[PDB]
């Protein structure tokens, strides 16, 4: 478990869960498709741009620690 | 007690993916097109110029990348699908009973859209030898493609080609003459980032262009080469090589592109022409969204599109083994589209991101007549422009 | 992202006046074919800036022909969300118009300056629309529905009963304790249902006699609704953000008085594409009643109620079968594809069912034989829900 | 510490059995001792040990040199007393030395190879494979003109042996570096001047790299062809033949594809046959056996057309080495689109049954092989009848061995296309030869069984008129007393008797039917159960009323044979009770039925698993017919006498009935015998229970509110055991409902497992995991997450432990569904905790 | 003793199952229907080790089968299946 990215333990912080959980939801936006469709409306940018803010926003979701 | 029953009446019409090529064994090129989720077989009449739909097929999954493939020798062209599903799917088209036979399907990891689960990346050797599927982070596989005797595809074991806390832009196989298969990825390291209360390791953190390796006389992938690019990038495209063209990986990035071939290869950037007078904000940048590539036995091209649905010609001259400049040209606009094909016989399909689709016939190859041309070696320091203006060298055929 | 047509000209004009600047005199002629052409933007896209500028048009049309009955272009930086048609039990029988807008909208990170709702006269029997008044409002209210003579407008997390005045919108009542945001709203002819962004829908009575919204059942699940619409008195069918539809219904003896009910769960069904609107209605005269629903893909779907329990056991069979025999092509496990997020409660899938007649002829002679049958049998057993809920034109 | 010393590792390790201060006696070259205890951990140690070591001398593997590594590492490679396993650990460690070590390698690669490239011709396949593997990392490791500079001397040396595992060697280092870079290397040794030995040697370059690279040749094979297209004409007959079998390996390499690039050899191959006699000429037709199929339609008449004559001249030729090659040949030829039968009918089939088909053939396996399969592949194309009657009056020989070849010939020559070509002269033809070859057997050949029942089979109801013949023959051969003949008469009789009975001959069955009867007491086991097999393949067909042996005779006449020890007796045994339980149904008295039942439920243990099929496919049946009430009663007494020994059998029988019939026949007995206060059956009826929902799976949605209450008081604390196998129970409904709709009752048990989530002993912790998972997949990932999330930040660590054990559990199935669950955490001033794009509202 | 599942990556060889381990899940030894097949990695699956039952590591006579159960859950996703020991080399038994 401790290799599978995304596991936590006791010592985990609520800043690495919601990191993790972030990241867990940005590629999920970018699995489906109608998910990133919703969002692509929403803002009006097109599929590709808004692929690349998610990808953009994987380095820190949040913030530093 | 209330029961339901589910049916459809008009499928899923907008267009997530497009790949075209020779699916059913013939002359006759067709499109495969996957609209999320349902998988079909198009073929566009080169007489009549109207896009028929030859199979649909609901796959009861979420189809995340789509790419096509040929071995050496061969006449026909699989499909490699990857899926929410923690499996690798070849298929086959067959004309006679038209319906999509499932050739291999290999497992790796768990179902859905996972964030360290292959299935979003797909990216396969220009020969046919390898594909590589990836996820968004971390886990990377690549199979073997090689037939038996009977001339049917066979597949080989998953070879690792993981990489802790790193996210992959893209995938995209690099065209070497028949050697070693190349693999070229963005990538972008957050270890560091993760580790640094001040958020200045976020900073400064750029992704690198990365080249993976497949030895296929030692039967392993090693993360042969890694250089960090100077902006972030969002795709690749596949520079042809061995006899046509130079190897190399064309990356677009906002308001410019790149090529950089690796080894003594000078990397080469051109700006992204804007155009004339922008209404839009000059703050924002811009980027392409798709690209389309044409192969030739004489010359090759390619087709990219901006945010706006500018189409641009990028043209290539070469010296010995070596790239000189990158030649932009003004082609076209059309609605902004998730991929574009370009198929022989002088047609270009057109998948809009939203609404409806087109398909226009090559009438002119967008040379010969009197518009700027741009080149990578022109200084300037300021971006070039042009003008917009109505169709020219393509006619609207059809639209879906 | 937008400008709009004012906004468009003044930075058009004032451009035009910046290139003039340059020493240069063709600047009169570039700004002649400059200021002369405004290309379509239909084909080479809408002019786009500015992260928080929007753009909104109310629009009245006419559906029989394509011409436009009546146009009103919004302000710069006001973005319109809901909107609604009704009378007014203060009024007499004239129709009115209230548009819900938002000001100065900014997404990611959400932060929102104001709120708007217009009210319009609506005048020359629905073809052309009289300002009255604009009234302000603290938080982008993007949910109006017409409610016992006066106008449910949900503003922010707070549902308020709004009246008609003769300056502005008099606020009647307002309960504050819903959750997050309101998305939508609609009211059977006593109570009212309200759909939480995160949420699920909440049940709420308004008490005649105080103007008093109680809040008297919620759900135990939170769905990320997108829209929805009332089966009946008891149930509401509702989908998801994530491509999921739901049937949710109360306890079968309940009163408004009572509180904190927990509605049940009735259906789940994940639909694989988005779905934003659900419609009880038929489609053929002499059919029965079907829900169609729309999706973000560009998709028709229906869902279609069961007559008996044998044809639950047969069609579920079917299911059972086709699970197995003819397996989804990209690897996917159907049932768990169908249990993306909750389980498969009580829907069966007619699209795999129908790929019944792409198998192989021994294979559908082997299912077919299983559940007794042949399979023409089964596939005119499948044919008949078409003819009765949806298109069948044969003509014996 | 070191690990165990074989007697044979004496000779290797012996530095380690004395103690020395490794810094006191520290000669430079002498810290071997360092990587002996290395490779005697990888040699022999657990995984862990063999891990540790492997990259302790992986990391300093540019400090220790290759020097010492190589010289401690190819003796044990040497040792005959190596392992294969401890081979493959030495070839790993090669690997993963070799790759740190790029250019220190060079000096000693020709020492590599002389203790390598034997195992390049080891009878032992994966020796081969590891030998090749070694040579083709020391080619990555070393240059490719160190093996060029290292590997060329050995080129024109006089012995063949050297030459050969030299040119094998070179294929490796070419499947290695790719093809283009040992091109030019082969282009210039090909046509060398010095020797026609050097010539020689890399034309079986090009062969070997043919055989090694298979498919991965099309690419360069036309670089390969022009580089050894000019040996066809050397003066050397021996480079000649070499390069004639180097263009039929790069011909079958490529198949089917790249007839282009043997352009330029076609010319020269067509006139060598004619001006070539001898095993060059063999190789020459070699060649044009393996390009044949390469070619399109028309050009593979004309040129078949051009080698048709001598081919045939070469029919007759007195060498087997010819003879072999010239008929992989014909098969080659005749298996090709191009060829049209009508050809092959006219010039090649006369002189193929004239020449090929003598009694000498028969002899030879390798000729009985490639005559056989050939001549099956002819009939594929020319057509079933017209080579089956030129070999059907062969049936009646007086050589048995002519008779097994044309037996098996025209057997799978049936088998494959089918009757419908065959005349009536040929189908009496088959059957006389078919009776006579079969009535004069020395022995017991499978292939005439399979013979006469996939003829009889393929002819189906075209063997009505010859059914009384056949039954008189298996009948005479029946009752011959060879033990073995009559297992192969009673085979041959279930595996016709659905032709027979779709020839409207059951009163011929009958007999069959009484006959096999009056055989029951048959003491040899094998031929017992053939006897059987024939019964159950008779009543299969015929109705229960038209048995000539009457079922109420036949059963128990069955029932004492189920003791039988041997498995064949039993499984036959078995399905003949199940298909007369099942079809018969009744004939039998209630009390026989169940004494029936008792006798098969130890067979439920039995250790072959067809044998456990069998017996709970029959106990279905026999539950189905008898009712669930009366088994039922006398299954729960079973329960509490000779407890946990011998009680899984009637837990697997309680669940059979409750599957067979409905679940709600013994449900509630299950129910009465909890009550009772001994506690040790109250385990008895839960795992009865866990076993019950998991067996019938989806059966349990209409019967989980029955066992609700039962789950309430044990899964609420009375016994640890009881917790445990209740939530078993727990799992295997959720599992077994799973998409049924039953959120309602599992998310009421869930209030009632999750109390015992602290818990510390192994089983039942893991059972109540389990639980919970399985409640994961049938109640979904929402209500788990809302149960898991009060904990993941409370206070206490021994809470967050197993609340965050959960979570893991919970996540790592069905992670891409938690993203709709994940409730609103409000951002903080340090960072931003809110996912703005799913508050998008259109 | 202290055995342990291999859980690298499975490739394409088929994992096996001897004549006293005929119908077992790898994982859950349960007997009730066995569903998707069983692939096993190539280090497992080499030499001496090919064909050998993926429980016992005796000779093969079927085909492994993950059980329903696990296939519900999806613990056919997981890595290699073949038990391995600690504690014996690969020359014991
Ligand atoms: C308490 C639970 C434990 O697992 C327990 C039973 C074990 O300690 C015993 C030990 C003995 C030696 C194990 C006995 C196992 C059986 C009798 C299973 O038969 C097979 O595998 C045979 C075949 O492969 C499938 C036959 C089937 C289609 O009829 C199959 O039907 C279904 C629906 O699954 C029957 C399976 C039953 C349980
Ligand atoms: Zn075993
Ligand atoms: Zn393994
Ligand atoms: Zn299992």
């Amino acid at each position: 478990q401790s290799k599978y990215i995304g596991t936590g333990h006791a010592d985990t912080t609520k800043w690495e869960w919601l990191v993790n959980q972030h990241r867990d939801s940005y590629c999920s936006y970018m699995g489906h498709f109608d998910l990133l469709n919703y969002f692509a409306i929403a803002e009006n940018e097109s599929k590709a741009r808004v692929r690349f803010n998610l990808m953009e926003k994987m380095l820190q979701p949040c913030g530093p620690p | 007690d209330m029961f339901l029953y589910n049916l459809t009446l008009q499928r899923a019409t907008g267009i997530s993916f497009a790949i075209h090529g020779n699916f059913s064994g013939t002359k006759q090129q067709e499109i495969v097109v996957s609209r999320g989720k349902i998988l079909e077989l198009l073929r566009p009449d080169p007489n009549t110029g109207k896009v028929h739909t030859l199979l649909t097929v609901e796959v009861f999954g979420v189809i995340r990348s789509l790419m096509a493939f040929r071995l050496t020798g061969g006449t026909k062209d699989y499909i490699v699908v990857g899926s929410d599903s923690g499996r690798i799917v070849i298929l086959e088209y067959q004309p006679s009973k038209n319906m999509f036979e499932k050739i291999h399907q290999e497992t790796f990891g768990k179902s859905g859209c996972r964030r360290i689960v292959p299935g979003q990346f797909l990216a396969v050797d220009p020969k046919g030898r390898a594909v590589m599927i990836s996820a968004i982070e971390k886990q990377k596989l690549v199979y073997i493609l090689n037939r038996d005797a009977a001339a049917r595809l066979t597949i080989s074991s998953p070879l690792e080609a993981h990489k802790a806390n790193t996210l992959v832009y893209h995938v995209v196989g690099v065209d070497v003459g028949f050697e070693n298969p190349m693999f070229a990825c963005l990538e972008m390291d957050y270890e560091e980032a993760d580790n640094d209360p001040t958020g200045e390791a976020a900073a400064n953190t750029q992704q690198t262009l990365t080249f993976y390796e497949l030895d296929l006389g030692l039967n392993h992938v090693v993360r042969k080469y890694s250089e960090p690019l100077e902006e972030h990038g969002n795709f690749l495209i596949t520079v042809p090589g061995g006899s046509d063209g130079p190897s190399g990986v064309l990356i677009c990035s906002e308001n410019y592109i790149t090529y950089k071939n690796f080894g003594d290869q000078p990397d080469i950037r051109c700006p992204i022409p804007r155009r004339r007078n922008d209404l839009d904000d000059p703050e924002r940048g811009m980027i392409f969204v798709c690209s389309a590539t044409h192969k030739t036995k004489s010359m090759f091209f390619f087709l990219a599109q901006t945010e706006q649905g500018d189409i641009f010609k990028i043209t290539l001259e070469t010296d010995e083994d070596m790239v000189t400049e990158i030649r932009l040209k003004y082609f076209d606009t059309v609605p902004v589209a998730a991929a574009m094909c370009v198929l022989k016989t002088g047609f270009l399909f057109v998948a809009s991101e939203f609404g409806n689709h087109y398909l226009y016939q090559i009438a002119h190859l967008g040379d010969d007549d009197e518009e700027p041309e741009f080149s990578s070696a022109m200084p300037l320091e300021d971006t070039f422009f042009f003008q917009p203006r109505p169709l020219k060298n393509l006619v609207l055929v059809d639209e879906l | 992202n937008a400008y709009t047509e004012a906004t468009k000209a003044q930075r058009k004009q004032q451009m035009a006046e910046e290139m003039v600047e340059a020493a240069g005199e063709l600047a009169a002629e570039m700004a002649a074919a400059f200021l002369n052409e405004n290309l379509p933007e239909s084909i080479f896209g809408a002019p786009k800036a500015g992260n928080g500028q929007w753009a909104s048009v109310i629009r009245v049309m006419n559906p029989i022909q394509g011409n436009t009955l009546d146009l009103v272009q919004l302000e710069q930086n006001e973005a319109a969300f809901s909107v609604a048609v009704c009378r007014f039990s203060n009024t007499g029988e004239d129709w009115y118009v209230l548009v819900g807008v938002a000001k100065d909208l900014i997404l990611n990170p959400r932060s929102v300056a104001g709120g708007f709702v217009y009210t319009y006269k609506l005048v020359n029997n629905g073809e052309k629309l009289e300002f009255l008044h604009k009234t302000p409002v603290e938080e982008v209210p993007a949910a109006i529905a017409p409610f016992q003579g006066r106008v449910l407008i949900g503003v922010g997390k707070l549902l308020r009963v709004y009246d008609l005045g003769k300056k502005k919108l008099l606020r009647k009542c307002e309960n504050k304790h819903i959750a997050n945001y309101i998305s939508g709203i609609q009211t059977i002819g006593h109570r009212v249902i309200v759909s939480d962004v995160q949420e699920s829908f909440i049940w709420v009575r308004y008490k005649r006699n105080e103007n008093q919204l109680i809040i008297f059942a919620d759900d135990t699940y939170p769905r990320w609704v997108t829209t929805a619409s009332l089966l009946d008195y008891d149930t509401v069918a509702g989908a998801d953000k994530f491509g999921n539809i739901c049937v949710v219904r109360l306890p079968p003896n309940t009163n408004d008085e009572v509180d904190s009910q927990k509605a049940e769960v009735i259906m789940n069904y994940h639909v694989g594409e988005t779905v934003l609107s659900l419609q009880k209605t038929t489609l053929i005269p002499g059919g029965s009643e079907s829900l169609v629903y729309t999706t973000l893909s560009g998709g028709i779907g229906i869902l279609v109620p069961f007559t008996s329990h044998e044809d639950h056991d047969f069609f579920q069979h079917v299911e059972m079968h086709l699970r197995s025999e003819h397996p989804p092509l990209c690897g996917r496990d159907h049932l768990s594809f169908r249990s993306y997020y909750f389980p498969v409660k009580n829907v069966i899938d007619g699209d795999l069912c129908e790929q019944f007649n792409s198998m192989e002829p021994n294979k559908q002679k082997n299912v077919s034989e299983e559940l007794d049958r042949t399979p023409p049998e089964v596939s005119k057993k499948l044919e008949d829900i078409r003819t009765r809920y949806a298109f069948d034109y044969k003509d014996d | 510490n070191l690990p165990f010393l074989k007697p044979d590792d004496i000779q290797y390790f012996d530095k380690l059995l004395v103690d020395v201060d490794e810094s006191t006696l520290s000669p430079e070259e002498q810290k071997e001792r360092k990587i002996m205890k290395l490779l005697l951990k990888i040699k022999n140690g657990t995984p862990p040990m063999r891990k540790a070591a492997l990259r302790q001398i992986t990391d300093k593997a540019r400090e220790f040199g290759a020097g010492p590594l190589f010289n401690q590492i190819l003796p044990l490679l040497m040792s005959p007393t190596l392992e294969d396993q401890e081979r493959h650990l030495l070839v790993k460690v090669i690997d993963r030395i070799l790759y740190k070590l790029d250019d220190l390698v060079r000096p000693y690669v020709h020492k590599i190879l002389v203790v390598i490239e034997p195992l390049l011709i080891d009878e032992d396949y994966y020796a081969r494979v590891e030998g090749r593997e070694i040579i083709s990392n020391l080619a990555k490791a070393a240059g490719l003109a160190t093996m060029i500079s290292t590997m060329r001397p050995d080129i024109d040396n006089m012995d063949e042996y050297v030459r050969n595992t030299t040119a094998r060697a070179f294929a490796v280092v070419a499947s290695a570096l790719g093809i283009p870079s040992l091109l030019p290397f082969l282009k210039a040794v090909c046509k060398s001047k010095k020797s026609w030995q050097a010539r020689h040697t890399g034309i079986k370059i090009v062969q070997q790299i043919a055989i090694l690279m298979g498919c991965a040749i099309l690419p360069h094979l036309r670089s390969l062809v022009e580089i050894i297209e000019h040996g066809l004409v050397d003066e050397q007959q021996k480079v000649r033949t070499i390069s004639a079998l180097a263009i039929a390996a790069l011909a079958e390499a490529a198949t089917p594809y790249g007839i282009e690039s043997f352009d330029s050899v076609l010319k020269p191959l067509w006139k060598g046959i004619r001006q070539h006699r001898g095993k060059g000429l063999a190789a020459f037709l070699k060649a044009i056996g393996y390009l044949i199929p390469l070619m399109d339609a028309e050009y593979a008449n004309y040129y078949t057309r051009e080698v048709m004559l001598i081919l045939i001249r070469e029919f007759q030729s007195p060498d087997e080495e010819m003879k072999k090659i010239v008929l992989k040949v014909v098969k080659q030829c005749c298996g090709t689109d191009g060829v049209e039968a009508n050809y092959i009918k006219t010039e090649i089939l006369p002189p193929f049954f004239k020449h090929f088909w003598q009694h000498r053939m028969a002899l030879d396996r390798r000729n009985y092989r490639q005559l056989v399969d050939t001549t099956v592949e002819l009939a594929n194309k020319v057509g079933a009848a017209e080579i089956i009657s030129r070999i059907v009056d062969d049936l009646k020989d007086e050589a048995e061995q002519y008779r097994k070849m044309v037996m098996e010939t025209i057997e799978k020559i049936m088998g494959n296309l089918g009757a419908a070509d065959i005349d009536h002269k040929l189908e009496e033809q088959l059957i006389d030869g078919i009776l006579y070859a079969f009535q004069e057997q020395t022995t017991e050949d499978s292939v005439m069984l399979n013979g006469f029942g996939t003829v009889v089979n393929a002819l189906g109801k075209r063997v009505k008129p010859y059914l009384p013949q056949i039954c008189g023959t298996v009948l005479w051969r029946l009752n011959n007393k060879s033990a073995k003949v009559r297992q192969q008469a009673a085979d041959l009789i279930s595996r016709t008797a659905v032709v027979m009975k779709t020839c409207q001959e059951e009163k011929l069955m009958g007999h069959l039917g009484v006959v096999l009867y009056e055989y029951l007491g048959e003491e040899y086991p094998e031929v017992l159960g053939s006897i059987l097999g024939a019964l159950k393949a008779i009543v299969n067909v015929i109705g229960m009323h038209k048995m000539t042996p009457p079922i109420k005779d036949l059963l128990p006449r069955l029932t004492p044979i189920l003791k039988n020890r041997h498995e064949k007796v039993q499984e036959n045994c078995i399905d003949l009770v199940g298909r007369i339980a099942d079809r018969g149904a009744e004939y039998v008295s209630a009390r026989e039925w169940m004494r029936i039942c008792f006798e098969l439920l130890e067979l439920l243990k039995a250790h072959k698993k067809a044998i456990r099929r069998a017996t709970v496919n029959t106990f279905g049946y026999i539950a189905k017919a008898i009712g669930p009430h009366d088994v039922l009663a006398t299954l729960l007494n079973n329960l509490k006498v000779q407890e946990r020994q011998n009680r899984v059998c009637t837990t697997v029988a309680i669940a059979i009935v409750a599957e067979t019939c409905s679940p709600f026949t013994v449900l509630p007995a299950l129910m009465n015998e909890y009550r009772v206060p001994e506690l040790n059956v109250q385990n008895g009826v839960l795992k009865s229970l866990s076993f019950l929902f998991e067996y019938i799976g989806e059966m349990g949605k209409d019967y989980i509110y029955a066992v609700t209450p039962l789950l309430e008081d044990a899964l609420m604390d009375r016994d640890l055991v009881h917790r445990q196998t209740a939530s078993a129970v727990v799992q295997h409904m959720s599992l077994g409902v799973y998409g049924f709709g039953c959120e309602d009752s599992l998310n009421h048990l869930l209030n009632y497992v999750w109390p015992n989530v602290f818990e510390t002993s192994p089983h039942v912790i893991q059972a109540v995991m389990g639980a919970l998972e399985g409640l994961r997949v049938a109640i979904g990932p929402c209500r788990m997450l809302q149960y898991c999330l009060q904990g993941l930040f409370h206070p206490a660590r021994k809470v967050r432990d197993v609340y965050w054990k959960i979570y893991n559990s919970i996540y790592i199935g069905s992670q891409d569904a938690l993203i709709a669950h994940y409730p609103r955490i409000y951002n903080d001033d340090k960072n931003t905790y809110i996912r703005y794009e799913l508050d998008y509202i259109l | 003793p202290d055995l342990i599942f291999c859980r690298k990556q499975a490739g394409v060889a088929i994992g096996r199952l001897c004549e006293k381990c005929d119908g077992k899940c790898v994982i859950c030894d349960s007997y009730v229907r066995p569903c998707t097949l069983v692939r096993i990695c190539d280090e497992c699956n080499y030499g001496s080790y090919q064909g050998r039952c993926v429980i016992c590591g005796g000779p093969g006579v079927s085909d492994a089968y993950y059980c329903k159960e696990c296939t519900i859950q999806e613990k056919d996703r997981d890595g290699c299946p073949k038990i391995v020991n600690l504690g014996s080399s690969k020359t014991d038994l």
